[PDB]
RNA sequence: AUAAUAGUAAAGAUGAAAUAAUAAUAAUAAUUAUAAGACUAAUAUAUGUGAAAAUAUUAAUUAAAUAUUAACUGACAUUGAGGGAUUAAAACUAGAGUAGCGAAACGGAUUCGAUACCCGUGUAGUUCUAGUAGUAAACUAUGAAUACAAUUAUUUAUAAUAUAUAUAUAAAUAAUAAAUGAAAAUGAAAGUAUUCCACCUGAAGAGUACGUUAGCAAUAAUGAAACUCAAAACAAUAGACG
């Protein structure tokens, strides 16, 4: 039947929910399904919505709650950054592992609980990387120190042998600005699914 | 039918505070026996300062001592012993309120349930 | 006429249960309770004598 | 006394009212500016000019509902604006 | 949380749009010039270099340099914007 | 009466209660006593509410005018239990002169009355005749 | 004894007049502990330089306004700073929200109250309202 | 150096985005920003002058539905029980 | 009734209450011993 | 309001001024200390609750009150002429009470005049207890009851859901569809229908006169005619005007 087609389709494949688009407390992990669009799509305003979408959008990314509202417009924020942390995570290669001594979660009434990660790494811990140079044993990734470090879309514990006092007392507040290189150790994940990262300072 | 009290009883002695308080839970308590009444529960509170200097009549207080009685009675019982506490010169404030036992039988005193404990079993346990 | 009287009945029993179970929970608790003078007495010396679980908030 | 002695103004700190503050000594401007706005808060000013005069009970009842239509309007208004704004970052 | 819906109006309008520009430059050199007066005696040469600045802004006139479109918004989105029922 | 229970007890009951959960306590003096006396006070009519004495009252009403152990609105019974309510109305009147809403409020309920005994009139006027014979009408 | 514990300022600023009040907290260093109490709670006052606009030479409507008030302040002001009672704290209290209020404000931080602001430890209002009470006045036509 | 308001410090666990080192970012921050709501009739709390008194503005005054945020009854037994507790000495 | 109409029976009340005030020693008079 | 303290020449009032139980008999402001009445800030939305008048400081007593289930009664219902009871404010009769307010009265202003609007003294009254009386724009200017009809959004309560979710119910409130309507607009009624009661039949004269009944009284109800007009009224329209 129709309705059988109606449940199997993408709009009903989206899980809905009602959370704010715009949340300004702690995030820690994606809160909406992006959605993208071809740019085909995009040029003549179709989404696979129930109606058009504005054409001051020019990004091919979005995140909606609703389809259609009382307003008359669809409730939506033309972003997809969570796609790109994810990204730049894959691309340090720092595998999570769970600290606690727990067997994979992946290997073998509901549990609404995050199992294992929520997914941003699939990667297992035990490999190697070889390239050019040789077998990378500390990883490489330039972030900013905020006073903490944000490393490539996430925030991370720092430490260091000595605290460098030219580059940080230069600037005591405008250290944003200057990308320092860190060498990340190790990802834990905690029960709220925020991604504990641990980093070292490089000069 | 299950009364709370709450009276703010004077403290004129500065070392020894509660002996005034503790006569007036005796005097009070005895009055609620005498007259086929079931005292529960006598929860003191603590040497706690008045709002305002509040004043009974030709004195003046902004400290005192502060305790709830939770007792069963008739209505009539009730009214006398506030009768009698609102004559006393040793208490400040009086208040007796209902607690209502529709619901239930066993029911904690009002800073009980505020708490959590719902009937006096649970404080007891 | 036989399940209506069954309605009646039961509904009648359960409240009776209620009532019992709710005489046994206030015999349980009735040793704190006071009737007598040495009891009140007894109570008395327990929370001003003691000085301890004063209740204040803070 | 020496109870009294040992008690140093414990109670004229809580005894008080909130229409009360410690000055600053580097801004006094700054302290009664915050006490102006606490004023402000409890609607004491306005109560105060409300009291000079006696306004019949159904007439006084007529201007507080008045007042919280007005109130309501406002709001429902502010909630229509930010309806608008979010349409006009949108694209709509 | 209590939400408030209007009734029909016949036009959304703010009567006032604010389009909060920032502050004058040359004004504020001035407030400086006179919070260094308030300390330093009348005029000392600590604000030397500020009196100069305040006077280069201050050439041409007295204010250096010399509309929000919200309510052509509100306007347009209101018939959209409503929850106003069918015909 | 003076050994009389509110919240649906009746004393011999309660006492043999008591005693049944003192043996399970035993299997498993003064002071007992002195626990069953407080229970018996906190239960009695007369520390209790008007109120329970008058659901009391209506129950003892419909068990003496029920033509049949289920009763309750059979028209005679509906009268009696109108009757004990009425009584305590009157009373609370005499108390309270002014009290207006509740004189009010008797008097629809004796307008009530008459209309059902007027109904039981037509439908079994002999049995009608009885129930106000009973009531003192 | 006789101990000038602080001093207190205070302000009743109306519709048609101010007048301002400077007063000593005198505490006597010499019974019952809550007496005592009572007594270090509720201090015994003594006004010292008692003011209001018309003493400044503003007559009838000219009383009533600002300037007035402000001049008023700045007399006050003066008379503490010759008069002696500048050496210990000094509590700031209004009343009723006239013009005067923010002339008497506007003078203590500016200054004309420049020797008095460093020794006053609070200000706090203190005006009266009423929960219900006697019954005003009829509201004046006009 | 810079005060505390110009700068949004992202917390140690949590996701950032270019974005949300801006301005922009702050001032959205900015625009958005208890006992008897969990579910318990404030009329226990009579003799709890401390809790009531989170309930009621700096001079005593009790405050409004629109800023305590109550469901109405539990409001308004919030109300009753602080006048309670005002005809009480306490409070 | 409009508050216009209105005012002309109020002004016709008032008139009667005038004529009232004004017969009153008469109908004293009048009613009393007759 | 009285008294004390210390303190100094104005204070209070108003559009601006004066008169007054204001003040060089030492006030006003301030701080205390007594007394007296009468009112009830926030919460508050009269939300809700009450038959309507009404009704928000606290407590207790007695009375009445919601929903859903179970059982029972078996049309016992609806409306309601006459009748009955309650019925704001003012008013009246007794006896207390009398702070504040405040008809009247007197005085000061304002004004050509000012029997006013503003200010000052301030008596009845407002307050309580016991009554009388039975009217108000007593208004939702909309009598009560039942069956029914298209949507949405808000709350409120009920049930299930696997306590916090998205669902089913009701209830109210706000926008409407249809329909009705002179239109304004009404919107589960001012719609579609059925039942019962009250009331209207041009404007003036008139809710007047006479009569009767009731009241301590003021008054309340009942309620005509002659005489005289072709008027009189409502919704909306466009102006002019403020
Ligand atoms: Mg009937
Ligand atoms: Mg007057
Ligand atoms: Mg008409
Ligand atoms: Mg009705
Ligand atoms: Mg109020
Ligand atoms: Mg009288
Ligand atoms: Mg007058
Ligand atoms: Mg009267
Ligand atoms: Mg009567
Ligand atoms: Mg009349
Ligand atoms: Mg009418
Ligand atoms: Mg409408
Ligand atoms: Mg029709
Ligand atoms: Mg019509
Ligand atoms: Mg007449």
């Amino acid at each position: 039947t129709l309705a059988e087609l109606l449940g199997r389709s993408r709009i009903a494949q989206v899980a809905n929910n009602h959370k704010p688009l715009t949340y300004t407390g702690k995030k820690f992990h994606p809160t909406h399904q992006i959605i993208e669009t071809k740019p085909s799509t995009l040029y003549r305003q179709e989404w696979g919505l129930k109606s058009a979408i504005p054409s001051k959008i020019k990004s091919r990314y979005l995140v909606y709650n609703d389809l259609d509202t009382l307003e008359r417009i669809t409730t939506f924020e033309p972003r997809g950054g969570t796609q790109w942390n994810r990204l730049r995570f894959q691309e340090m290669g720092v595998p999570i592992v769970s600290n606690i001594g727990r067997q994979n979660p992946f290997f073998k009434k509901f549990n609404t609980e995050i199992i294992g990660t929520g997914g941003l790494s699939y990667s297992l811990p035990g490999k190697l990387k070889n390239s050019p140079n040789g077998v990378i044993q500390r990883t490489v990734v330039p972030g900013r120190i905020l006073n903490l470090a944000a490393i490539g879309g996430f925030v991370a514990d720092v430490v260091f042998f000595q605290s460098p006092p030219s580059s940080f007392n230069s600037m005591g507040d405008f250290i944003r600005m200057k990308t320092f290189l860190f060498e990340i150790l190790e990802a834990s994940m905690e029960k709220n699914g925020s991604v504990s990262m641990h980093a070292r300072l490089l000069e | 039918m299950l009364y709370e009290l709450i009276g703010l009883v004077r403290i004129t002695n500065s070392n020894a505070p509660k002996l005034e308080a503790k006569e007036l839970s005796s005097t009070i308590g005895k009055l609620i026996i005498q007259n086929r009444g079931v005292v529960r529960d006598i929860v003191p509170m603590g040497i706690r300062y008045l709002p305002k200097i509040m004043k009974k009549d030709q004195e003046k207080h902004f400290r005192a001592y502060h305790f709830l009685m939770l007792f069963d009675s008739s209505a009539a019982v009730q009214s006398e012993i506030l009768r009698t506490l609102k004559k006393d010169p040793r208490v400040i404030r009086s208040s007796i309120v209902k607690v209502d036992l529709d619901k239930q039988l066993d029911r904690a005193s009002s800073l009980h349930r505020s708490l959590g404990k719902k009937s006096i079993l649970e404080l007891v346990n | 006429k036989l399940k209506r009287n069954y309605n009646r009945s039961l509904l009648n029993f359960q409240a009776h249960k209620k009532k019992l179970n709710e005489l046994l929970n206030l015999y349980h608790v009735a040793n704190e309770f006071i009737v007598t003078e040495s009891q009140l007495l007894k109570k008395i010396d327990k929370v001003f004598n003691d000085e301890t679980e004063e209740f204040t908030d803070a | 006394a020496e109870i009294a002695r040992s008690s140093v103004e414990n109670a004229q700190m809580r005894f008080n009212s909130g229409k009360s503050i410690i000055v600053n000594k580097n801004n006094p401007a700054e302290s009664f500016k915050r006490l102006n706005r606490i004023m402000f808060e409890n609607n004491i000013p306005g109560d105060k000019r409300s009291q000079r005069f006696y306004m019949k009970p159904g007439k006084v009842a007529e201007l507080k509902r008045s007042q919280r239509h007005r109130k309501e309007f406002m709001m429902g208004f502010k909630r229509l604006i930010e309806i608008v704004k979010d349409a006009k970052r949108k694209g709509y | 949380p209590p939400v408030y819906r209007l009734p029909p109006l016949p036009r959304l309008k703010v009567k006032k749009p604010i389009i909060r520009q920032e502050a004058n430059k040359c004004l504020v050199l001035m407030s400086n010039l006179l919070q260094c007066w308030s300390s330093y005696g009348h005029m000392s040469p600590k604000c030397a270099g500020l009196v100069t600045e305040l006077k280069s802004c201050t050439s041409e006139s007295a204010l250096g340099k010399r509309k929000s479109n919200i309510n052509y918004h509100a306007a347009r989105l209101y018939d959209r914007i409503n929850g106003k029922p069918h015909d | 009466e003076p050994l009389v229970l509110s919240k649906g007890y009746n004393i011999e009951e309660v006492d043999k209660f008591l005693a049944a959960i003192e043996s399970a306590k035993r299997e498993r003096i003064e002071k007992l006593e002195d626990r069953r006396e407080a229970i018996l006070r906190i239960l009695s009519m007369r520390n209790s509410e008007n109120k329970n004495a008058i659901k009391m009252a209506v129950e003892l009403a419909r068990k003496e005018f029920e033509r049949f152990p289920g009763d309750t609105g059979s028209s005679e019974v509906q009268a009696a239990c109108m009757t004990v309510r009425i009584q305590n109305m009157a009373n609370h009147i005499k108390e309270h002169r002014k009290d207006f809403a509740n004189t009010r409020n008797l008097r629809i309920l004796v307008q009530q009355r008459q209309a059902i005994l007027r109904y039981l009139k037509r439908d079994n006027p002999e049995k009608y005749y009885w129930t106000i014979q009973k009531l003192g009408l | 004894k006789e101990e000038v514990v602080k001093y207190i300022l205070h302000g009743k600023f109306t519709k048609n007049n101010t007048h301002l009040t400077f007063s000593s907290v005198v505490e006597d260093k010499n019974l019952t502990y809550n007496d005592t109490m009572l007594y270090y709670l509720n201090l015994p006052q003594k006004v010292k330089i008692s003011l209001s606009t018309g003493c400044l030479g503003f007559r009838k409507a000219a009383r009533g306004e600002y300037e007035a008030a402000f001049q008023t302040s700045g007399r006050m002001f003066e008379l503490i700073k010759e008069k002696n009672m500048l050496n210990k704290d000094i509590e700031v209290v209004m009343d009723d929200f006239g013009k005067g209020r923010a002339a008497f404000i506007s003078a203590l931080v500016g200054k004309e109250g420049a020797s008095v602001v460093k020794k006053v430890v609070k200000i706090s209002d203190a005006t009266k309202l009423k929960f219900g009470g006697v019954r005003s006045p009829k509201m004046r036509r006009l | 150096k810079i005060d505390q308001s110009l700068s949004k410090k992202l917390p140690k666990g949590t996701i950032y985005d270019p974005f949300d080192f801006s301005m922009g970012r702050i001032h959205l921050d900015r625009k958005y920003q208890d006992i008897m709501k969990s579910g318990a009739n404030p009329l226990e709390f009579y003799a709890r002058p401390r809790i009531l008194s989170r309930y009621v503005t700096s001079t005593g005054r009790i405050q409004h539905r629109d800023i305590t945020g109550l469901s109405a009854k539990n409001q308004r037994r919030l109300s009753k029980a602080i006048r309670r507790c005002q005809a009480i000495g306490l409070m | 009734d409009s508050v216009m109409r209105k005012r002309k029976k109020k002004m016709k009340k008032h008139k009667l209450r005038k004529r009232r005030k004004r017969e009153k020693a008469e109908r004293r008079k009048l009613s009393q011993g007759r």
